Formats: C-alpha cells, sequence, structure tokens
C-alpha cells in the first residue's frame, strides 16, 4: 500500500534477448542499456535528457489516484446497498 | 476449547435431518415480524435459538435451514454461531452445567463446587457423562455475583452453593425430579443475610411526591 | 471556500471537502498514514488501529482511516503519542505475528515487514509462546498460510463487496479469532486473485507463484492484458528472462487495481 | 399486603419455549413495522 | 449537606428490590407505577429532558455520562427514518447483578422507562438486549409486557397519550462484548459482536442504520420516578453533579453479600458494614475493594478508609464508579491469583475485532498467568504496565481499558507483593 515509489519520473529502455547459456542456464544478454534506469523531477526534465542523447521516446502521463468519497457511516444504511452483513 | 472449524462426521454433516416444526415455524414468522422489513436479517440470533432449543445442539444441517429460511448467507450465520458461546456446535447432555469460575465466585469459594461436581459425575469438565445425561463446563460472570458460588442448568439458576447442596442437586436431577431453582442458603434472593437492612417498610403507592403542576 | 473546510497537518494549512477522513487529508497534503485494514476501494473497517494520529488540543488519538476532519483540527502526524501508539500497534501485531520471514512468499513486498522497519520497535517483548492456527482449503489458486494472518478482513470486505459471493468471515472470537469459510468451502469465483493482492501479510498467497521469485530480482514490465477485450493494465514481472507473474495496475477508467483470474 | 413470602414463584414453571411463545402471542398487538425501501439489502 | 447516606424507604425507588412483593402489574400499580404517564407524555419531550438536565443524572452503565444530554441528543425533527430507545439488560460486569434483581422482582417500572424515555427523544420502539442467561427474567419482563399490552400503557395508544410506542425484548447470546452499547446495537442487527467506530455515534446510526439511543436498565427505570417525583428531588439527593439513589452490588469476602439501594456519596465503609454485614474478620482484615465493577481498578484499605462512592471521588481515588460493584478481598485473599483471573475473563470475553485488545489482552493474560505462578522476573511489572499503557485509549470500545485498569491497579497498589512472589520463585527453583 505504499506510494513513496511513485515520485520520481523514470526512464528505461525497450527490453532486448535475454537468451541461456549453454555452460550454467545464466540469463545472458547482448545489450548493454538494459540494466539502467534514470530518475527524474519533472516529466519535461526527462524529456530535455531524452533529445538531448538523442533518444525516441514515449512518454506516459503521471496516474494518480482519484479522490474517494470514504465514510464509515456507509457500512451502517437504514436504506443503501452499502450496509455490510459483517465486520 | 472447541474448534472453529468444521469437519464433516456421519453425526454433523450437512445431511442430517433438520427441519422446523409448524409451531417453530410460526414462532420464526413472529419473530421476522418482530423485525423491520428489509432488515428481518436481524432475527438471525432468536432463530438459532429457537433452533438450538428444538434440536439440543446446532447441527450444520440446521445453521444451513436457518441461513435458507432466513435468506442471510450461510456464512453469516456460521459467524454468528461461532462468535456466541450459548449455540452449542457439539452435542451436549441433557443437563449443561455451567459453573461460573470468574473473581467473586472464587472469592466465595466456587473451587469446591467444581471438584465436587467432577468427583460426583466421574468427569472432568468440558466433557460428557457416559451415559450423556451431564455436560459439566466453566464459565465467566452470569450475573448473580452475590448469590456466589452458583451454577447454570439449561435456564435454571442455583445459587448459594454448598457442596452438599450441589450434591443433592445432582441426585434431583438423576431422579428426574426439578431442583427446585434459586438460592439454597436459606434466603430468598439478593437480599442481606440474617435480616433486611431496606425496604422494611410498606411501599408508599401511588400519588406519593409527586411534583405540582403534574 | 465553498463546500470546502480548512484544516492544518504539522501547521500546514490545507482545503478539503467535508467527509474528508485524516488519512484522506494527509494523503492530500502529501504524506502517507500507516496502514494495515484501509483500502481506498473497500469499506472502512478501522480495526488494525494503526492509523492512529495525535490532533492538537485532543487527549485521545484517533484513526485517520476512519475519522473525517470537521474544522481548523491541526494533525500531528510525526508527535509522539502517534510514534508510540504505531511502536505499541505493530509490537502488538508481531507478537503473535509467526516467525516466518524467509519462507515467505511476501518476501518484500510485505507491508507488515516494511511499516515495522519504518514506525515499529526494532526489539521484541514478547516472552511467551505464539499462536498457531490450521490452514484452509479454499483452492489451488490461493494458497492459505493462515497463522500469518493479522485479521484485517480485507479479504473478507472484498469478497462481500467487490466479488460478491460472501463466503469468507470470521469464525470464533478474541485471540482464537480465524478468517477464513468455517466448512471446507472452494473459494473460486471472479477477481479472487485480488485477495492476494489485497492481503498485506503472505496469508493468501499464489499458488503458481508459490516459491518461485523475490520482489527484488523480479523486473517490471507495464503491459496490456489481451484475454477479454476490457483491455486492463498490468505489470508483467519477469526475472532472468521469464515471465514469473502478472499484476494489475492502477487505471481508475478501465479496471480500476484488480484483474481477472483468467488474467493473472 | 404480605411481605414475608416470596412471590416470584411462577418462573419457577417455564419450559424451553415460554419467551416464544409468549413473544408469539403478544404479536397481534404490535404496531406494523418500518420498512426499509428493499426486499433486503442483497 | 455534608455526611451521606442512611437513604429513607419512602425515597427509595425500587420499593421491590428484593421481590417480597408482586413484581405483576397490580403489584406495581399497588406501588405506584404507572402514574399519570399520560399526563407525563401530555407533557412532552423538552419537560422530561429538562428534568432529566435539572436531575444530573448519569449513566448507571459505568459510562458516567450525562443521561439529560445524551437523551437530548435525539431532540432533533426526524429525516425521514425511525427513532429506537434501547435498553442494556446485559450485566455482563463480574460482580454486578442490579439490573437482573431490578428486572426479575419490578419490571413494570422498566416498561414505564421505556416508554417516558421513548417520548422524550421521539421513538417508536424500544429494544430491550438483555442477556441470552436471563431466561427467567427474559420471561419475567415479557409476562410484564404482556400485561402493558392488554393494560393499554404500551401500544397505539400510549396510556391514551395519542402515541404508538411499541416494546420489543430481544436475547443475547452471552456476550460481555455484547453487553457495550455498539456491539449491542450490532448484536441487535444481526451480525456478531464487534462495537462500530465513533463517529457516527448512535444518535445519529444505531440499530438498522437509524438513530439510536443506548441507556442503561437502572437509569431507564429511575427515569419515571424521576418524572414523577421531579427533578429537584433528585438533585438533592447525593452530592454535586453526583446525585441520586444507586444499586450497589456488594461481594466478596463479606458477611452478607448484598444488593442494596442506597444513597450516592455514601462513604465505603459505611455502606460495606452497614448492608453488608462487615468484612469477614473484619475491616483490619478487609485487604482489598474493586469499587466500580472488574474494569476499575483495586484499592486498598489505606485508601478505603474514607473513599465515598462518587464518580469523581473515585476518579481522585484513580478508580472509577461503574456499576457499583463492591468486590470485598481479605487478607486471605490471593490478589495476583484474583487479578489474574479477571484478565483471563477479559480475554475470554475480548471479541477480537482490533489488534491492540486482542493481542495485548491475550498476552497480558499469559503474563498474570506467569505472575500468578512466580515465573518473571521485576522487570516484567514495568513491562506489563507498558503494556497495558499501549493497550489503554488505542482500542475500538473501552473492553480494552477495562482490561488494562486492574492490571494497572495492582501494579500501583500491590507491587511489593509480586516482588516477593518472584523472589520466592527464584530463591525455591535454585
Ligand atoms: C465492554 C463494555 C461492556 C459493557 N457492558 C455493559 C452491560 O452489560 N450493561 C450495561 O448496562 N452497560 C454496559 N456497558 C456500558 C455501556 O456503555 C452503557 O450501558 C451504555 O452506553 C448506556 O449508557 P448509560 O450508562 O448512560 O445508560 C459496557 C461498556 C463496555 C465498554
Ligand atoms: S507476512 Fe509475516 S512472515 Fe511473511 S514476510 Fe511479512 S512479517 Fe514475515
Ligand atoms: S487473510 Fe490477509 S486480507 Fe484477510 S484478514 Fe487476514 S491479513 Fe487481512
Ligand atoms: S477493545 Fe477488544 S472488545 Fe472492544 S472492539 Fe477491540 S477487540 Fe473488541
Ligand atoms: S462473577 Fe460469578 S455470577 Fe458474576
Ligand atoms: S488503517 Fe485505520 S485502523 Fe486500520
Ligand atoms: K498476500
Amino acid at each position: 500500500s505504499g506510494v513513496n515509489n511513485t515520485k520520481k519520473w523514470k526512464m528505461e529502455f525497450d527490453t532486448r534477448e535475454r537468451w541461456e547459456n549453454p555452460l550454467m542456464g545464466w540469463a545472458s544478454t547482448a545489450d548493454p542499456l538494459s540494466n539502467m534506469v534514470l530518475t527524474f523531477s519533472a516529466k519535461e526534465d526527462a524529456i530535455a535528457f531524452a533529445e538531448k542523447n538523442g533518444w525516441s521516446y514515449d512518454v506516459e502521463e503521471k496516474k494518480v489516484p482519484k479522490p474517494k468519497s470514504k465514510s464509515y457511516g456507509a457500512n451502517f444504511s437504514w436504506n443503501k446497498r452499502t450496509r455490510v452483513s459483517t465486520k | 476449547g472447541a474448534l472453529f472449524v468444521h469437519r464433516d462426521t456421519p453425526e454433523n454433516n450437512p445431511d442430517t435431518p433438520f427441519d422446523f416444526t409448524p409451531e417453530n415455524y410460526k414462532r420464526i414468522e413472529a419473530i421476522v415480524k418482530n423485525y423491520p422489513e428489509g432488515h428481518q436479517a436481524a432475527a438471525v440470533l432468536p432463530v438459532l435459538d429457537l433452533a438450538q432449543r428444538q434440536n439440543g445442539w446446532l447441527p450444520i444441517s440446521a445453521m444451513n435451514k436457518v441461513a435458507e429460511v432466513l435468506q442471510v448467507p450461510p456464512m453469516r450465520v456460521y459467524e454468528v454461531a461461532t462468535f456466541y458461546t450459548m449455540y452449542n456446535r457439539k452435542p451436549v447432555g441433557k443437563y449443561h452445567i455451567q459453573v461460573c469460575t470468574t473473581t467473586p465466585c472464587m472469592l466465595r469459594d466456587s473451587d469446591s463446587i467444581l471438584e465436587t461436581l467432577q468427583r460426583k459425575l466421574g468427569i472432568k469438565v468440558g466433557e460428557t457423562t457416559p451415559d450423556k445425561l451431564f455436560t459439566l463446563i466453566e464459565v465467566e460472570c452470569l450475573g448473580a455475583c452475590v448469590n456466589a458460588p452458583m451454577v447454570q442448568i439449561n435456564d435454571n439458576y442455583y445459587e448459594d452453593l454448598t457442596p452438599k447442596d450441589i450434591e443433592e442437586i445432582i441426585d434431583e436431577l438423576k431422579a428426574g425430579k426439578v431442583p427446585k431453582p434459586g438460592p439454597r442458603s436459606g434466603r430468598f434472593c439478593c437480599e442481606p443475610a440474617g435480616g433486611l437492612t431496606s425496604l422494611t417498610e410498606p411501599p408508599k403507592g401511588p400519588g406519593f411526591g409527586v411534583q405540582a403542576g403534574l | 471556500a465553498s463546500n470546502l473546510i480548512e484544516v492544518f497537518v504539522d501547521g500546514q494549512s490545507v482545503m478539503v471537502e467535508p467527509g474528508t477522513t485524516v488519512l484522506q487529508a494527509c494523503e492530500k497534503v502529501g504524506m502517507q498514514i500507516p496502514r494495515f485494514c484501509y483500502h481506498e476501494r473497500l469499506s472502512v473497517a478501522g480495526n488494525c488501529r494503526m492509523c492512529l494520529v495525535e490532533i492538537e488540543k485532543a487527549p485521545k488519538v484517533v484513526a485517520a482511516c476512519a475519522m473525517p476532519v470537521m474544522k481548523g483540527w491541526n494533525i500531528l502526524t510525526n508527535s509522539e503519542k502517534s510514534k508510540k501508539a504505531r511502536e505499541g500497534v505493530m509490537e502488538f501485531l508481531l507478537a503473535n505475528h509467526p516467525l516466518d520471514c524467509p519462507i515467505c512468499d511476501q518476501g518484500g513486498e510485505c507491508d507488515l515487514q516494511d511499516q515495522s522497519m519504518m514506525f515499529g520497535s526494532d526489539r521484541s517483548r514478547f516472552l511467551e509462546g505464539k499462536r498457531a492456527v490450521e490452514d484452509k482449503n479454499i483452492g489451488p489458486l490461493v494458497k492459505t498460510i493462515m497463522t500469518r494472518c493479522i485479521q484485517c478482513t480485507r479479504c473478507i470486505r472484498f469478497a462481500s463487496e467487490i466479488a460478491g459471493v460472501d463466503d469468507l468471515g470470521t469464525t470464533g472470537r478474541g485471540n482464537d479469532m480465524q478468517v477464513g469459510t468455517y466448512i471446507e468451502k472452494m473459494f473460486m469465483s471472479e477477481l479472487s486473485g485480488n485477495v492476494i493482492d489485497i492481503c498485506p501479510v503472505g496469508a493468501l498467497t499464489s499458488k503458481p507463484y508459490a516459491f518461485t521469485a523475490r520482489p527484488w530480482e523480479t523486473r517490471k514490465t507495464e503491459s496490456i492484458d489481451v484475454m477479454d477485450a476490457v483491455g486492463s493494465n498490468i505489470v508483467v514481472s519477469t526475472r532472468t528472462g521469464e515471465v514469473m507473474r502478472i499484476l494489475p495496475r492502477m487505471h481508475e477508467d478501465i479496471n480500476e487495481e484488480w484483474i481477472s483470474d483468467k488474467t493473472r | 399486603t404480605d411481605t414475608t413470602t416470596y412471590k416470584n414463584l411462577q418462573h419457577h414453571d417455564y419450559n424451553t419455549y415460554t419467551f416464544l411463545d409468549l413473544n408469539l402471542d403478544l404479536s397481534k398487538f404490535r404496531l406494523p413495522q418500518p420498512s426499509s425501501g428493499r426486499e433486503s439489502p442483497r | 449537606k455534608t455526611s451521606f447516606g442512611s437513604l429513607k424507604d419512602e425515597d427509595r425507588i425500587f420499593t421491590n428490590l428484593y421481590g417480597r412483593h408482586d413484581w405483576r402489574l397490580k403489584g406495581a400499580l399497588r406501588r405506584g407505577d404507572w402514574y399519570k404517564t399520560k399526563e407525563i407524555l401530555l407533557k412532552g419531550p423538552d419537560w422530561i429532558l429538562g428534568e432529566m438536565k435539572t436531575s444530573g443524572l448519569r449513566g448507571r452503565g459505568g459510562a458516567g455520562f450525562p443521561t439529560g444530554l445524551k437523551w437530548s441528543f435525539m431532540n432533533k425533527p426526524s429525516d425521514g427514518r425511525p427513532k429506537y430507545l434501547v435498553v442494556n439488560a446485559d450485566e455482563g460486569e463480574p460482580g454486578t447483578c442490579k439490573d437482573r434483581e431490578i428486572m426479575r422482582h419490578d419490571p413494570h417500572k422498566l416498561v414505564e422507562g421505556c416508554l417516558v424515555g421513548g417520548r422524550a427523544m421521539g421513538a417508536r420502539a424500544a429494544y430491550i438486549y438483555i442477556r441470552g442467561e436471563f431466561y427467567n427474567e427474559a420471561s419475567n419482563l415479557q409476562v410484564a409486557i404482556r400485561e402493558a399490552y392488554e393494560a393499554g400503557l404500551i401500544g397505539k395508544n400510549a396510556c391514551g397519550s395519542d402515541y404508538d410506542f411499541d416494546v420489543f425484548v430481544v436475547r443475547g447470546a452471552g456476550a460481555y462484548i455484547c453487553g457495550e452499547e455498539t456491539a449491542l446495537i450490532e448484536s441487535i442487527e444481526g451480525k456478531q459482536g464487534k462495537p462500530r467506530l465513533k463517529p457516527p455515534f448512535p444518535a445519529d446510526v444505531g440499530v438498522f442504520g437509524c438513530p439510536t439511543t443506548v441507556a442503561n436498565v437502572e437509569t431507564v427505570a429511575v427515569s419515571p420516578t424521576i418524572c414523577r417525583r421531579g427533578g429537584t428531588w433528585f438533585a438533592g439527593f447525593g452530592r454535586e453533579r453526583n446525585s441520586g439513589t444507586k444499586l450497589f452490588n456488594i461481594s466478596g469476602h463479606v458477611n452478607h453479600p448484598c444488593t442494596v439501594e442506597e444513597e450516592m456519596s455514601v462513604p465505603l465503609k459505611e455502606l460495606i458494614e452497614k448492608h453488608a454485614g462487615g468484612v469477614t474478620g473484619g475491616w483490619d482484615n478487609l485487604l482489598a475493594v474493586i469499587p466500580g465493577g472488574s474494569s476499575t481498578p483495586l484499592i486498598p484499605k489505606s485508601v478505603c478508609e474514607t473513599v465515598l462512592m462518587d464518580f469523581d471521588a473515585l476518579v481522585q481515588a484513580q478508580t472509577g464508579l461503574g456499576t457499583a460493584a463492591v468486590i470485598v478481598m481479605d487478607r486471605s485473599t490471593d490478589i495476583v491469583k484474583a487479578i489474574a483471573r479477571l484478565i483471563e475473563f477479559y480475554k475470554h470475553e475480548s471479541c477480537g475485532q482490533c489488534t491492540p485488545c486482542r493481542e495485548g489482552v491475550d498476552w497480558m493474560n499469559k503474563v498474570m498467568a506467569r505472575f500468578v505462578k512466580g515465573d518473571a522476573r521485576p522487570a516484567e511489572i514495568d513491562s506489563l504496565w507498558e503494556i497495558s499503557k499501549q493497550i489503554e485509549g488505542h482500542t475500538i470500545c473501552a473492553l480494552g481499558d477495562g482490561a488494562a485498569w486492574p492490571v494497572q491497579g495492582l501494579i500501583r497498589h500491590f507491587r511489593p507483593e509480586l516482588e516477593d512472589r518472584m523472589q520466592r520463585f527464584a530463591q525455591q527453583h535454585r
């Protein structure tokens, strides 16, 4: 339920092939640019970094939770369907 | 003590024969009519108690029957039956002796009552006699604390008990007659022993001390 | 300020709607009150008592998940009373929590472990023996190890309100209260992996995912479910180039916080 | 106006169905119950 | 007045406490019940609430909250919902029998009080939630209710005052937690007896989501006598802010364990050797007293010498006046065993909904078991004190507070006893 990991913007790369090592079965890769992510304070700062380094970027807008109408008295409603059958 | 989970047994499978008698159905209808419309699901406890009073204990088939009668979830019925302590989820004897061993009953020495019941019935606490006439358990406060020590057998209160007195109560139960409940130390109720320290004078009656303008 | 009230949190003013809880005001200002039983898509239960905070000029701590702010309250979230309440509640939980962290599927995804490290104490005054609860068999999808359960009724509220099955519940009383089904009932319906999602402890784990990987091992890839046509957003967790788990994504316009069992 | 004798003995001859039968007998004296607007909360 | 006690029998309210007179409608009418009830209801709600406020009657349940204000919380226009008066006759507290006694021996005062309170708040029904073990008491209450219905005091014309009132009796199934207000509300609503959080208060959301008010049997039963004889008389009895008569249940190590009705602010000593016949062995043989039921801490003899029986007096004595259950323990009492049995009772009766009470009260039961055995070390006394302070004020209802308080009293007073027990166990072990 923690939300502290949803505060900073992140840039990652497209995933490439991770095949199987013949000797041990380890996950072997060929790209270098896979295990890295970059952290940013702002979407426009991340976009500026991407255009400065010449990488084609897909930007996704921030998904914030919609505010909810929470009330403890709805669990014991006289006529509404929000009355709970148990606690 | 008991386990709050269900295991199917040949005596407590969900196919054991339980159904309400027509007069019990009339009583259930009376309870539902007492409760409001749309909140008739509040009748879970009285209908479950009526099922217990009909059948002795409460099998899983009786729980499901109460659930389908009241159109309430069987899980809610199970929750009620497992939360509340007066619903017997296992078969008990004809006489269910509950001995109160809470602190003032302990002060008035209900331990002697418990040990003499154990010796007289030949059983430990929480178990049933082989002839299925007596079950003996310890319970919390039963609401009669100045009358300590005390037991409750079925719906009857036996108070001011000595070991000899509870021996005659057990003998009367074995003989099959009504043990005439109440205190057994010669006093009628919670009044002080050896005299009445209050309410000696007759009550004043109607229209006494009524204020003006009323 | 029409249809709005002013409330203070750590001396910082904020404007909230009437009926807004203390926890909602705190997440509005930008901090997260500790929680175990509160879920923003379930009904308010208020039993875990982790969200107790101190209001200024008030000698009684209040539960942030249930108490609504009225007017001009000062919510002292990092106060000494709030810290002591959080420490006491977490040590009460870990008194009878089983000592099962290495063999637990909720290895690094444990709210109990995390919030214990964050707010609780670091030692134990429990010199007694813990309680142990027998395990249920609600289905081959959800593996139940009910010793780890902290009785937050999240699964019960979810099954009652969203799944709409009314099959789970609390049987018993006191320390012996057990969450589950009274009889051996197979808990299979739609959206039945979200109990594995929203159970904070590792009481309700995923049987196909059982004893496979760890959250620090798994890499998260944001993708779209295609098993049905709802197009629910998912996170595919892959470790060492192999798909390990499917998790939902918070998208309020498509699937909220849940995915179907076929998807999962 | 006797005061030396216990006179609650009516509770001695009470069977296991006394409360329920008297509730059933008394049910015809009650006012109609209010309606919640639905048959059940479902 | 300065010295209290010596209540007169003509001023005593419960004139049939011992059941020596008839408890039916004829006996109630002979003793003065159901008198000018139609005049009371025609005087109406505001007059009754003013009478309660001038009485200054507090809750007999143990909460201690002013009955006048608590009943005036429902002096509102209806929002399309019914309003309910609920009576608590659970009597869970150990040491207490007063509500059982007054329901069994004088139930028409209870029915008249239900009618008076329902008219005062504005209500259509009073649900009397009785303990399930009180089968004979519930049947007697039902007999009295049927007598009132046949006499026309209840139902479609409340004593001819053009007021529709119903009285229901609902039985529990043995839960001290269902003795509580909101858990009682849920028990009436049919769910398992777990208290709900406040807000919403029962004056806004109670049983079935309707505005309700839960009131004690003693409070409801003294309501119509208060209305008939006036609030000034009830306020004149007792001290300031602790006024009126009170049913004290004296039990334990006393010569005559009894329930008596006595004026408030009576000295505890005077009460004990006036109605209980004295402590077994004497006041020198007295060791400790729990004055306000098992949710209140213990007090030793040195402070029992001159303590009064007020809410404020017991608060100043670091205790409370709950259901006026005076449990008396003499020099031969195993005091740690008594308190540990109380904590075991609280462990068995906690509903387990909320974590501090559930886990902590189980923990304190285990710790006090080891304290009775002597199997601990003196740092665990302070550890148990901190556990009790962590439970108290962090729970949903006041069962956690009522379980933490007796251990707090035992640690505060009889700490050398615990240290001596641990020392004895240590020197016998090695
Ligand atoms: C755990 C718990 C149990 C209680 N049990 C009872 C009980 O059995 N009977 C009772 O009259 N009050 C009981 N009370 C006190 C109630 O709060 C009180 O009766 C109720 O609020 C009515 O208020 P009153 O005292 O003003 O009438 C209990 C309180 C708590 C916290
Ligand atoms: S759920 Fe319990 S056992 Fe599992 S990681 Fe968390 S604290 Fe450890
Ligand atoms: S199983 Fe999990 S979700 Fe359910 S009550 Fe227990 S801890 Fe909460
Ligand atoms: S304090 Fe105890 S009895 Fe009260 S709600 Fe919490 S668990 Fe239940
Ligand atoms: S303590 Fe035993 S009846 Fe109350
Ligand atoms: S999060 Fe509020 S009590 Fe659990
Ligand atoms: K989980």
